[PDB]
């Protein structure tokens, strides 16, 4: 069976679960970013509320894609993960039969194509609160093996009516389906406690977003009127319709025209046309990339960046604070979630007996970070003629050298 | 039962013919009638003033 | 004094939300007396034959 | 028993309290931030404080989303926490049954999953006052079972109307309903002397918030006007519909149209539209930030910022000040917490006897600051060729590194 106890029957393995629902790789998305107003976006939200995903998702897409500020925000951040190295651990104080399956399982995840994928697909769920991967099980021979990953939209899905934290397939009922075991690899990241529905990050950052598109928008438009002043051309009783169009036209290419001539009887006045500055716009802008930046990464390095400076202890200073904060968090639940998913699976299917989840292993990132060999290789003598004896196992975990084999 | 009244032989204006003299008139806290004229006859009072209950 | 309290009534009164839904419906009783049949049909018979 | 002496009954632990009232899980957050007034905020408030948390609990939940800073400060300061360690202890000179009882309870929690998102959850009564979350026991044979960790909303709850310091579920009765022994974790976190009710960070954060909302609205207003100016045409006695619908249209479009012609009859007159600076509104934005900042997270590193600076005593001095009594305190209090509701159920359901309660293991977390290796490693030597006996213990335990096994 699964972790959460469900029966598990392998029959449903040999299909996926969205195979019978070809209406759903044919639709498209619908784009409700264009023409987003403040009422509109409340709308979206609230009628996400209530297990309509379908338009948040979307939204928040289009969000992704529109704002360049916030993109490389969420791309450095992904990248970030994706750059670590890790590995497969058995339990603690693991048994010899334990420590073969941690093994096997660690070799496995070595020779499995699309492992940076999978990660980069599962990170998705930090901004839009959930990501779903759907697993390609496949046989070659006596092994059970995944063949492929495949990232489904979050449009895809919706709340259950008799449970807020429970997602289902959108298979035009009005209670979805519920997920497949062994299925999916649902990752749900927690950064505030509450329902899935509000769980996003896309859902904190809407409102800045929506703040920097509307200054962009309006100073571009500001910038289009800048230029010529507008001038308004005035004409006596008995002009007459040609001669309206004559004083008209002049009036359109006065301003790219430098001289031009007409009766004393008509008059031009030019008027001012758009008179200020770009202040109150960046000024926004700048607001709304400042709220963005510490809400994605931290108002430590990004929004207040921390400047310049050096040192032996300027890795720990820029990093232990904020940044490697997010960092174990982040690594943290994208492993709690993939030995949820995908290690167990292939423990329970791969190898024979039943062993107890309690003892399942765990994927753990490394998390280490570099400590300053010069300083501490300076320590260690005073401290050893002294006489403590200090484990040599601490010194090789803690520098990265491995123990000697 | 009516809340306002000025039994202190006290000094309150009121203006009988273009000008406003010590007098004491309505002297109540509450109003139903008169307010415009009341606000300058009910001046609230120079000297001593004590309430009681008329109940009337 | 004031000349016209009447009016300045609006501004002072305050709001005491204790009477609101200060009720709620008779505890619950269909179970003594009835058996739930959980049901995901249109019309469900029953069938019995003596 | 439970520490607080209530008698335990092993019969109500098969079904959560929450069971029994379906009507709870249906329900949705009424979002009363949207259209929020200072009058609307100061009736919250005071309601709330007379024992309808409802309101109160949905405009937190909506401040915390709507906020970008906000969001921030309250994420960072609760990924500090998430990211310590920690440590089952036994009491004072423990004896060796004592011993045991606590390595077998630091080996459950080690194996327990869902730890993380327990302290996430707990962690959320830093703001809201009080979190609650629920139980879920199992029998794996002998011993009982934490299944899962539920958190159930601040909505669902309220005071005793013969209490202000006891909350009670919400079953549609005035008195609402006793929370069960050992089927909750209640965190409580004291950052103010006072009631439940008055106990929430937000309650602080919420004057400053609003402000910020009313500024920032009131910039994307202005944004909005600013750009062509007000222009009003007149028209003289005698200008039929048809004519003045022609003026007014020309008068809409004169201000993208550089160039138009009226009878000398008519008159535009282009007025100011708005005239200004975003300098009000961006100083109010930065006061409340300010405030939030020092609020949440001190005034020494988040709004007077403690720039930059290395050195060996730099993490002290960023650290010590401000950040470790913050750290200190909460962890202290979360500990406290689930050293009362989670360590003790399982103690006196899994292990034999009736432990006396003073002599119950608690939860340490571990609040190790780090020490200058390279100035203490220099400094010993002196000290102990001058002759004075310094314990290895103190030294094993202050560097963190462990004694030889």
């Amino acid at each position: 069976v699964d972790v959460y106890g469900n029966p598990i029957r392998t029959q449903q393995l040999r299909e996926p679960q969205t195979s019978r629902l070809a209406g759903l790789a044919k639709e498209f998305a619908q784009h409700p970013a264009k023409g987003l107003t403040p009422a509109k976006l409340a709308r979206i939200l609230v009628e996400a509320e209530q297990g309509n995903l379908q338009a948040q998702a979307e939204l928040f897409m289009d969000m992704e894609e529109r704002d360049a500020h916030l993109f490389a925000e969420m791309s450095k951040r992904k990248r970030a993960i994706l750059g670590l190295d890790w590995a497969v651990e058995p339990p603690r104080n693991a048994s010899a039969a334990e420590k073969a399956d941690a093994d096997y399982l660690h070799e496995l995840l070595l020779d499995l194509e699309g492992l940076e994928d999978l990660l980069l697909d599962a990170l998705d769920g930090i901004g839009h609160g959930y990501s779903c991967i759907e697993l390609e099980w496949a046989l070659q021979g006596r092994e059970w093996m995944p063949l492929a990953f495949h990232h489904r939209p979050q449009s895809w899905f919706q709340l259950n009516p008799e449970d807020q934290n429970e997602l289902r397939l959108r298979d035009n009922s009005p209670a979805g389906e519920a997920l497949q075991p062994f299925g999916w690899i649902i990752h749900r990241p927690r950064a505030r406690s509450g329902y899935v529905a509000r769980s996003g990050l896309f859902r904190v950052l809407a409102w800045p977003y929506l703040f920097r598109h509307y200054a962009t928008s309006d100073l571009a438009e500001m910038l289009e009127i800048y230029g010529l002043p507008i001038r308004l051309g005035k004409y006596p009783p008995g002009t007459a319709d040609e001669e309206k169009a004559t004083l008209l036209r002049a009036v359109t290419g006065l301003g790219h025209a430098a001289a031009g001539i007409i009766p004393e009887t008509m008059a031009i006045d030019f008027q001012q046309a758009a008179q200020g500055s770009s202040d109150p716009f960046l000024a926004m802008m700048r607001q709304s990339e400042d709220a963005i930046s510490k809400a994605v990464l931290g108002g430590t390095l990004t929004s207040t960046t921390s400047q310049s400076g050096g040192g032996a202890f300027a890795l720990g200073q820029v990093h232990n604070e904020v940044r490697h904060d997010l960092l174990a968090s982040d690594a943290r639940q994208l492993a709690a979630t993939l030995s949820r998913d995908l290690l167990w699976p292939l423990l329970v299917l791969n190898r024979p007996g039943s062993p107890d989840v309690r003892r399942a292993p765990r994927l753990v990132f490394d998390l280490r970070e570099q400590a300053d060999i010069t300083s501490m290789a300076q320590s260690i003598p005073a401290l050893v003629n002294v006489g403590l004896e200090i484990p040599s196992a601490w010194v090789y975990d803690k520098l990265g050298i491995p123990q000697p084999a | 039962e009516v809340e306002g009244v000025f039994v202190r032989a006290t000094v309150e204006r009121r203006c009988r013919a273009g000008f406003c003299f010590d007098k004491e008139g309505q002297g109540f806290a509450d109003g139903v009638l008169s307010d415009e004229q009341l606000e300058a006859l009910e001046s609230d009072p120079l000297l001593k003033v004590e309430r009681c209950t008329f109940s009337g | 004094a004031i000349i016209t309290p009447a009016l300045i009534s609006a501004l002072k009164t305050s709001f005491q939300k204790h009477f609101q839904d200060a009720l709620a419906t008779a505890p619950s009783t269909y179970l003594q007396v009835a058996t739930v049949i959980p049901s995901t049909t249109a019309s469900n018979t029953y069938g019995w034959l003596g």
